[PDB]
């Protein structure tokens, strides 16, 4: 036996010494040394520092500047709200967390800092997808005579928000459960115990197809037409300098993209299938938080990719810091 | 196809 089980908690350490206690009452310094406590802080500091000038300014630009409130720029707004969510629903709440050195804040608070963590990761994921579904219709032009409007880039952000609520919302009402992960300092979806009465095991499943194949499938589809439309108009362009730039820089941005997508949830995925596939084995708290680590650092290195490597959006940012100049 | 990179900010 390699846990302890309580009504709401999963602590990832035996009680044959007798030394656990809820992650709702008492430290859980007998999983991890306090250090290791103080450097989870550190780092949620760290995501702090950096996530919410870079997503916080992204915001303060686009109301400074005109040109950049266009529609195919919705998404990357959203994506910008979406982070915010993970700075404060995640990463404030951890920090204070750790330095008690479990949850303070009981069931009620674990139910909303993980819903509000969960919606801003998934809103900030179908954002991504959405990004993707835009630029390749945009580009590749598949339908006949279709013109990118207000209309359609409002669809696409509530079509974020819905798919974020489909996976957010169920862990309220019964269909999976929010409870504190890794290190008992954070809360997330339970998907690494088979708690039956609230049918772990196939939201597991929805979550696994729904949620990473279908997006991995979409942005691989839609991006893969992507660099295939450009590498045929430069083929038969190849008097135009500038198109063959165009086309080495996009496949630099593809490439650079789904590599930080799968840098994001691939960890996550294969640890919920290898747990998922050996139902039974031991688990530590800090090796649960290595998922967290690279999905949570999203809240910074998606924007450095998808706003500040955006030619538009970092010459605002530039002239906005540097009080004025180009 | 220049323009419509310019417009989803690839290029
Ligand atoms: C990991 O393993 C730990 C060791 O078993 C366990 O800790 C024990 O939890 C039990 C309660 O479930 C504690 O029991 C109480 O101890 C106090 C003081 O010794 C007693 O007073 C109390 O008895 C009460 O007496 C009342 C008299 O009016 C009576 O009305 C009440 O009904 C009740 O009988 C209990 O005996 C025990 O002290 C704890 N031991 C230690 C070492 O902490 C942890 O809970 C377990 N961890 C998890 C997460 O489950
Ligand atoms: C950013 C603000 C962080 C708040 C730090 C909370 C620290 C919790 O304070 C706790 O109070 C008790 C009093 O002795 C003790 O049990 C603990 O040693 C102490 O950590
Ligand atoms: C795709 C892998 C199968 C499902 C595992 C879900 C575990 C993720 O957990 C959730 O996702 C968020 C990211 O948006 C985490 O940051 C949150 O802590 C948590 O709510
Ligand atoms: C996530 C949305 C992507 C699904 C779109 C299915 C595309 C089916 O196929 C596509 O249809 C286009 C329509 O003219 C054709 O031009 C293309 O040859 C073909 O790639
Ligand atoms: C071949 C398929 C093309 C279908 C086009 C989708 C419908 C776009 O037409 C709709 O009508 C509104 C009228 O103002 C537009 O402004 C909206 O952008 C749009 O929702
Ligand atoms: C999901 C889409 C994945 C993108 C596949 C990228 C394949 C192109 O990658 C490489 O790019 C080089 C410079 O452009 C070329 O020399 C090569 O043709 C090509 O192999
Ligand atoms: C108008 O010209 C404003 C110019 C601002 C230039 C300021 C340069 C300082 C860079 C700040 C970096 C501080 C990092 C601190 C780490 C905690």
């Amino acid at each position: 036996m390699n846990g302890t089980e309580g009504p709401n908690f999963y602590v990832p350490f035996s009680n044959k010494t007798g030394v656990v206690r809820s992650p709702f009452e008492a430290p859980q310094y007998y999983l991890a040394e306090p250090w290791q406590f103080s450097m989870l802080a550190a780092y949620m500091f760290l995501l702090i520092m950096l996530g919410f000038p870079i997503n916080f300014l992204t915001l303060y630009v686009t109301v400074q500047h005109k040109k950049l409130r266009t529609p195919l720029n919705y998404i990357l707004l959203n994506l910008a709200v979406a982070d915010l969510f993970m700075v404060f629903g995640g990463f404030t709440t951890t920090l204070y967390t750790s330095l008690h050195g479990y949850f303070v804040f009981g069931p009620t608070g674990c139910n909303l800092e993980g819903f509000f963590a969960t919606l801003g990761g998934e809103i900030a994921l179908w954002s991504l997808v959405v990004l993707a579904i835009e630029r390749y219709v945009v580009v590749c032009k598949p339908m006949s005579n279709f013109r990118f409007g207000e209309n359609h880039a409002i669809m696409g952000v509530a079509f974020t928000w819905v798919m974020a609520l489909a996976c957010a919302a169920p862990p309220l009402v019964g269909w999976s459960r929010y409870i504190p992960e890794g290190m008992q300092c954070s809360c997330g979806i339970d998907y690494y115990t088979p708690h039956e009465e609230t049918n772990n095991e196939s939201f597991v499943i929805y979550m696994f197809v729904v949620h990473f194949i279908i997006p991995l499938i979409v942005i691989f589809f839609c991006y893969g037409q992507l660099v295939f439309t450009v590498k045929e108009a430069a083929a038969q362009q190849q008097e135009s300098a500038t198109t063959q730039k165009a086309e080495k820089e996009v496949t630099r941005m593809v490439i650079i993209m789904v590599i930080a997508f799968l840098i994001c949830w691939l960890p996550y995925a294969g640890v919920a299938f290898y747990i998922f596939t050996h139902q039974g084995s031991d688990f530590g708290p800090i090796f649960m938080t290595i998922p967290a680590f690279f999905a949570k650092t999203s809240a910074v290195y998606n924007p450095v990719i998808y706003i500040m490597m955006n030619k538009q959006f970092r010459n605002c940012m530039v002239t906005t810091l540097c009080c004025g100049k180009n | 196809i220049l323009e419509n990179l310019k417009d989803v900010g690839l290029f």
